[PDB]
């Protein structure tokens, strides 16, 4: 939201990442890798505020000056943001083109010339290759920042120019404590939120304050009828909310916990639904369970990658295939190639 | 004054003469001999993976080609033209990023430009980079100027991957496949750089940095900058190990020995501990793959033990003795496919969990 | 083929080409519409410019032995070469078959040629009226009637001027929205009754080429073709058909309020009121009282303009809105210092005649402000 | 160091006399017959793979049409218009980048300028190269002139893929197709050219470059000039091989023979000595895959082996006799997969070694004992 | 915001600035790939202000004394900045207080304030562009050349208006051809003391140079049928022009 | 041999008679009965696939709507009104190819034409 939100565990990293700029040895580029809602956005914002501030205070930005006063108004003439338009999802060549053509001119306020790409994975590869020159060899006093959920999906070249700084999710107990201070409910839900979100406290907050949690509950209840009866089709309404990737991820997490329960493991992710875990283990055969988990992950990938795919057809075929697999006498697929 | 006199090693240590280039003797020799003997081709296509030197070799070629001191394989480096081309302010070396200039307007502009005389140098050279993403119309318009240009026009093409070139575009230009830099070459160049810049280091961290960057010197220097940013401006084994998050052979062998004996509970507890310490999962998978490779080598001929470390080689010898080759092959194949599917996994940790739990399939 | 030869001085060649440039070029849809036609007749050169509805012919006098013949040449390039050459240098023009050679001083040029592509009869009139309207007559007539006529209007016939010759006088009328113009010029010749509509663009072309207030002109007006012989040169245009409103039905509307007095004072007042006139509804309010006029304007900028004028009046108190632009064109084309103004109603046409003479009359339908 | 030499063999040794066009006997025969008999169509479409001579043949015919008069079958001596054609001075020779005239308005502009015939010649020739990228409306626009053009204007369209462009244009006047040059003809051309330039050549290098050239003299000449640059005005076998990067095919042959013979120690010896040779592991795998496909090929016909393979034809025959097809397919599948996952292996050498060791462990006859 | 201090301060007559901008404006790049070209170089040294503009096929240098001791400085002002600078200054008022800082330029003209940001970078030197050993010279009245080239430019090609100069002792000749296979040729009586030479120019830049040169007599310097031309005032050396010729 | 070189089959065999139109009888009968009865609309649009008959049916409709014999479903094909269209030049018929005419100026030029009466035919066909 307004200037986003600082996150308490982020303070160490920023300090390190500002030292390299205090000494003047700062690499112009930077590819911050951080989970969604982790808090990398606040880090990039605070960095840019320090960089473009005419008087950089020790570890702070200014205290008082116009140089970042224009930053707070979000109207600095050097500070550029590259985010896809609210009505679109792919960052076009045109915006990066405008930013890079306007970079060759001098710094308006006599300071740095800071750029920022809001999310690098959204960059079209044509835009990435238009931005390659600007990243590799920028003009003097030009800096960059980028944010990625993962770096491996980026273009082979763009990350090669940049430093791959990493944001480690906070320790499990600290994250649980912070979320408990923020949101109040049973710790099983909080552990499920953190482990589901791969440790991103911001993503756990989004899960709680977002409706999905209740919808998640819905799914659990639906499975509570499906697995004892072998009637999975009735899950359709639960798995279609334009959140098919996230809901399929929750389903795959449940199946992971069941397969863990087979090879009895001390820790599993879903701790709010142990009875569901036990039931899933009881009814389903391990080979069938792994084939079903593979199909769930495959469908989630197919939905996440290709936009414009029909969600209803995919999920319906998935549920029919699962129902087929629960019938004895079927040959299950195995990952290969 | 405050103009950031410091420059990143990835650009400060850019080659400036044909004697400063690390490796690729297979192309430096050809280029230098062509410069000297009097055979120069009007379109050069340097192709190779990231951070191997296509732009640098092309810029050195430009420096040599339009030097005022004849046309020599050794640019003087003190003249004007050398200095501007090094700085990139020369009129006759024009940098075209093919991602931008792909519309027919810009290609028509370029074809209009090629018809005139030079300004300062003998040759007006278009360094077109990332050519492999010119729109088909751009390439078809560019065919004529790439085939039979005027006397003072030469083209230098830089591409990250030759595959996306229209094959006809390949055929009219002189291909130079820049080989990926070997780990020894990268480590020696890093040693020379770090000794030159009076920066303390030790050879072990150099080997780790060379291994991490899959044959890309620019990547090696990027990791060098990351390793000196953290760790009080020095390169050390602990620093690079923490930066990469890499793990010793003991833990990966614990994983493979628990998984080869179907100790699922132990495997999952080890994964939990590894997550608690927060390792890089791809690193875990590469270590497992390496251990399985060594086990296979030991199985094949007893001579090739695990002797690079030889710390817990007792476990490796025992595991080789007690496991048929088929089972190790299946474990390697499973872990490898799982490694291929980390990006597609919803989470890295859960992707590795899928792969390991699937490896647990055999009894 | 036939070959042509010319040694033509530049200055006496520019004015014909410069004049005929009207129906030349201007997005030529065909390779033949954008070119000029040259022909040799006895001791004259005819330059024909065509745009499929307006044909402009210029007669250059020949003073040297010139080979007869006709051709079609790119009009723009011919004009540019004839203009750029040094002053007073005779140009030597020859037809090299498919090419057109032209030389001058130390310069040579060649042109692409078209043998015969615009040579039909090109014209056929009826000539109901053949008044020898002298120069000064239609000069003031057309400058007083053109105004700003119909553009994009659905009523096609309102585009062209209405000519009506009767008795010894010709009345020229023009309707466009609120505004309407008419001039009754006393030709003085025993002339038959005739009514015709001429295209607006033809009117502007005739007025522009007209110039030079000295020579009587021959005007042959039919039902589909109108020809005007302005001294040396000839122009011809098509004719718009009927459905035009009768000026005898829109001019006389039984005016009952009469007013007079200065025209340039009204011009200044109208210009100063146009500053604060409604920018969306162009027009201001006119309060009419006995021997007094008041002009008021209230633009959306919340700025009020008011002026008082001494205009004679013996009728009733009135409040009439009007477009400032239309009436300002009326005043400017009236070329007079005093005007007469007849009011009928706030929704009935308001007449404005010249106080100098009845020869010039106008109508503006009032505005509702 | 400095010089004024070079001509780029590609830019130097183009045909200009109908005697340098190698191969493509069909199209040269047709063109000679038509010119001698005076039957000339209104549209010519040369198709074929890249680097074959379609542009050069188009220039050949264009200068054969307008060369100091005389309807010759291309031989034309002291022909001025021809010499400006080969000198880049356009004389009724209009090359058009169709990509710059994709829109129908541009091709309409092309149409309206068809009447300008008499320009120091008899015919004005249009070379709309890469014609398959025209827009449909542009195709229709040029079709009207295609069916009935002026006598003095000849169309010569060059394209790579005739499938793309519309059928009506395909059928209009003619469609000639130039096959890819055989490696034998490439060998002849490279040998002749390097003979013309007083430069020695080892026939092994000529065969290497001919096979490395995908039946296209322009690829062959680019590679050959690269070979000349790599050496010092001399092409040699070891320099050529280090330029291509291809290892000893006999090294790969010994490696696959060892894999068949199930001696892992010899396999390790070969792989490490190949590592010391500084060869690309991907190259090693693809060469072994080529050898495996060849040893499957000899299962159906003895003629599978090319002329060069006479060096190792006997070992091919022995392996073909020894190994049944199922084992060849097993090895092919194993190594093809191994190449598929080579990018994800911890090291390219590591991955290739593991793939070979797996082909050894899953040996159909004598697998690795447990 | 606190104003930026200036390292280059001077004041100019409106005539001098107008002459400089009119002399070099047509000679600067539009959206050209080389970023440092799309602008105008304002060099200052001694008491002389010099102005340089290039697009890779053209070069305008205009030098005018100022009488004020000035440091050796360089600066590039982009397309828009100089266009609206020329628009901004038109009157006869003396105040032209020009301030050049590290990143932006400001010219004060009475009640109007000029503002723009400089194109970061270093301009190529013009002296390296002007030929150093011109061994061929030509002279003619400025208006004769300008009218001749304007007349000959009528029937040239549309997008690129190439013309051919044949320069010899007997006379000067210029010819032009177009895609319509139309020929134009003309002769001028310039005084030459050399042999035949053939060069190929673009009539657009030549016409622009002649139009904005604004003198009486003009001198051309030439070296080779491919090298650059150096057109200058035959009566002064305050402005020089170069037109890199055209391949045929 | 040189057949059709004078007149391409498409041009040579442009249907001058409804019996010359093979296919599209569903449209042919509708047009014939509409002409005979008088249910003539102010605008007619036809949709087809390239060489389907659209220009042929439009020109046949022009013949049948402005023939010298009157509004007839069976044009004679020999009268002056019919032969003017058959040759290609009919004053009151304006045939326009929209591929080269996408501007508003020329469309407005025809817009002005929509008002005047036909010079020779009964109705103006655009
Ligand atoms: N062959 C090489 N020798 C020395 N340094 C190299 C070499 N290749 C790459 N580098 C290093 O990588 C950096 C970027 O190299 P570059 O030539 O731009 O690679 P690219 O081909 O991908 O554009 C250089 O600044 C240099 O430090
Ligand atoms: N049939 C051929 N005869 C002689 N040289 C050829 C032939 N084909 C290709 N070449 C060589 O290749 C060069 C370029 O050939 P080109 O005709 O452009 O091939 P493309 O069909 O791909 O355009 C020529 O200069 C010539 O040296
Ligand atoms: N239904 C049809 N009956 C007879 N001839 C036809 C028919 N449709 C097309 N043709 C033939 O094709 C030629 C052109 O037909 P046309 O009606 O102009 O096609 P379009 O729909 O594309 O304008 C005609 O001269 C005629 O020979
Ligand atoms: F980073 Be390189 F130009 F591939
Ligand atoms: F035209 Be070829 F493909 F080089
Ligand atoms: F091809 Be048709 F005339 F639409
Ligand atoms: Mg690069
Ligand atoms: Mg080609
Ligand atoms: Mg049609
Ligand atoms: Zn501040
Ligand atoms: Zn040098
Ligand atoms: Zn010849
Ligand atoms: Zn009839």
């Amino acid at each position: 939201g307004p200037h986003m939100r600082w996150y308490p565990w982020l303070r160490p990293d920023f300090e390190k990442l500002v030292a390299s700029y205090q000494a003047g040895r700062g690499h112009h580029a930077l590819l911050i890798q951080a989970l969604p809602g982790m808090g990398d956005d606040a880090l990039i914002y605070a960095l840019s505020r320090y960089l473009l501030c005419q008087q950089p205070q020790g570890h702070k930005s200014c205290g008082h000056c116009r140089g970042c006063q224009l930053m707070q108004a979000g109207t600095h003439p050097d500070y550029y943001t590259l985010a896809p338009e609210k009505g679109k999802n792919t960052l076009g060549v045109d915006a990066v083109r405008e930013v890079t053509e306007k970079l060759n001119e001098h710094a308006r306020l006599g300071g740095a010339k800071v750029v920022w790409v809001t999310d690098a994975a959204l960059l079209t590869d044509a835009a990435a290759n238009a931005l390659l020159k600007t990243l590799e060899e920028p003009p003097a006093e030009t800096w960059f920042f980028l944010a990625t959920r993962e770096p491996e999906r980026l273009l082979a070249t763009l990350r090669s120019r940049c430093r791959l700084h990493y944001l480690a999710p906070p320790p499990e107990q600290y994250a649980v404590t912070w979320l408990s201070r923020e949101v109040t409910m049973s710790q099983d839900a909080l552990l499920a939120a953190l482990r589901l979100s791969a440790g991103s406290p911001g993503a756990a907050l989004a899960l709680f304050q977002g409706d999905n949690w209740q919808a998640r509950e819905t799914l659990c209840q639906a499975l509570a009828y499906s697995v004892p009866s072998g009637d999975w089709y009735s899950l359709l309404a639960a798995l279609n909310h334009e959140q098919a990737p996230a809901r399929l991820h929750w389903l795959a997490t449940l199946l992971m916990d069941a397969l863990k329960r087979h090879h009895g493991a001390a820790q599993v992710t879903n701790v709010d639904v142990p009875g569901l875990v036990a039931e899933l283990a009881n009814h389903l055969s391990p080979s069938r369970l792994q084939a079903i988990l593979g199909d769930v992950c495959h469908i989630r990938e197919q939905l996440m990658s290709v936009t414009g795919i029909n969600r209803e057809l995919l999920i319906t075929d998935l549920l029919l295939r699962i129902e087929h697999y629960l019938q004895p006498g079927v040959v299950l697929p195995v990952p290969h190639l | 004054g405050p103009h950031m006199s410091y420059q990143v090693l990835a650009r400060k240590w850019r080659p400036q003469t044909f004697a400063d280039v690390v490796g690729q003797e297979h192309v430096l020799t050809a280029l230098a001999n062509g410069l000297s003997l009097g055979r120069i081709h009007h379109a050069y296509l340097f192709s190779g993976t990231r951070g191997v030197g296509k732009t640098s070799i092309a810029r050195l070629l430009a420096k040599g080609l339009n030097c005022e001191t004849g046309i020599t394989a050794t640019p003087c480096g003190v003249c004007d033209n050398c200095r501007e081309i090094e700085q990139g302010r020369f009129v006759d070396l024009i940098e075209i990023d093919a991602a931008s200039r792909t519309k027919v307007e810009d290609t028509r502009d370029l074809l209009d430009n090629v018809q005139y005389a030079p300004a300062r140098g003998r040759f007006k050279v278009y360094l077109i980079d990332e050519v492999h993403m010119l729109s088909r119309h751009s390439f078809n318009a560019l065919l004529k100027t790439l085939e039979e240009p005027p006397e003072h026009v030469k083209f230098l093409l830089a591409t990250t991957d030759p595959q996306k070139l229209p094959v006809t575009i390949l055929s009219r230009c002189l291909q130079f496949h820049l080989k990926a830099l070997d780990v020894e070459q990268i480590r020696h160049q890093l040693e020379h750089i770090l000794n030159e810049e009076h920066i303390a280091h030790e050879p072990r961290a150099l080997q780790l940095l060379a291994r991490a960057a899959e044959g890309s010197l620019r990547d090696a220097l990027s990791l060098t900058d990351q390793a000196i940013a953290s760790g009080d401006g020095q390169v050390s084994t602990q620093a690079v190990s923490a930066m990469l998050g890499t793990l010793d052979d003991d833990q990966a062998l614990s994983l493979v020995e628990a998984m080869v004996e179907a100790n699922g509970e132990r495997v999952m507890a080890l994964i939990n501990e590894a997550a608690a310490r927060g390792i890089e999962w791809e690193a875990l998978l590469v270590e497992m793959l390496g251990l399985l490779h060594r086990i296979a080598m030991v199985q094949l001929s007893p001579a090739a033990l695990g002797n690079d470390m030889a710390a817990i080689e007792l476990r490796m010898r025992e595991l080789a003795r007690t496991i048929p080759p088929t089972d190790i092959q299946l474990y390697y194949q499973t872990l490898l496919i799982g490694r291929k599917e980390l990006p597609y996994a919803p989470d890295r940790r859960m992707g590795v969990e899928m792969t390991l739990l699937r490896a647990l399939a055999f009894h | 083929g036939p070959h042509m030869k010319f040694t033509v001085e530049r200055e006496h060649l520019l004015k014909p080409l410069q004049q005929v440039s009207g129906p030349l070029g201007g997005r030529p849809t065909l390779p033949i519409l954008g070119n000029l036609l040259l022909q040799v007749a006895d001791g004259t050169l005819s330059l024909t410019g065509t745009d499929l509805e307006m044909e402009m012919v210029a007669r250059v006098a020949l003073v040297q032995p010139h080979e007869p013949g006709a051709t079609t040449v790119p009009a723009r390039k011919f004009f540019d070469i004839c203009r750029g050459l040094p002053e007073g240098a005779e140009i030597a023009v020859q037809l090299e078959g498919e090419r057109m050679l032209v030389r001058s001083g130390r310069s040579r040029f060649s042109l692409s040629t078209l043998p015969a592509a615009d040579f039909p009869n090109l014209d056929d009139w009826q000539s109901e009226v053949e008044f020898t309207l002298p120069q000064a007559t239609m000069k003031r007539l057309i400058e007083a009637t053109q105004f700003s006529m119909a553009h994009q209007d659905v009523r096609y016939y309102l585009n062209g001027m209405l000519f009506e010759t009767e008795g010894e006088e010709l009345r020229t009328v023009a309707t466009d929205g609120h505004r309407l113009a008419v001039c009754s010029m006393p030709i003085g010749q025993s002339l038959p009754s005739h009514s015709v509509i001429v295209p607006r663009k033809g009117v502007i072309e005739l007025m522009r080429m007209l110039d030079g207030g000295d020579n009587p002109l021959r005007v042959q007006i039919g039902s589909n073709n109108i020809r005007a012989h302005v001294g040396d040169f000839i122009f011809t245009s098509k004719l718009v058909d009927g459905r035009f409103p009768d000026y005898r039905r829109v001019l006389p509307k039984n005016p009952d309020k009469h007013l007079e007095a200065g025209c340039d004072l009204l011009k200044q007042a109208f210009a100063r009121a146009a500053i604060l006139s409604n920018e969306k509804f162009r027009g201001v309010r006119l309060y009419v009282s006995e021997n007094q006029l008041k002009i008021t304007a209230n633009n959306p900028e919340q700025e009020e303009a008011e002026e008082i004028l001494d205009v004679t009046y013996s009728g009733a108190e009135m409040e009439i809105g009007f477009n400032v632009s239309y009436v300002l064109d009326v005043l400017n084309a009236l070329k007079c210092e005093n005007v007469r103004m007849m009011l009928t109603d706030s929704v009935s046409s308001v007449q404005i005649e010249d106080a100098a003479s009845q020869s010039a009359a106008y109508v503006v339908m009032p505005m509702r402000l």
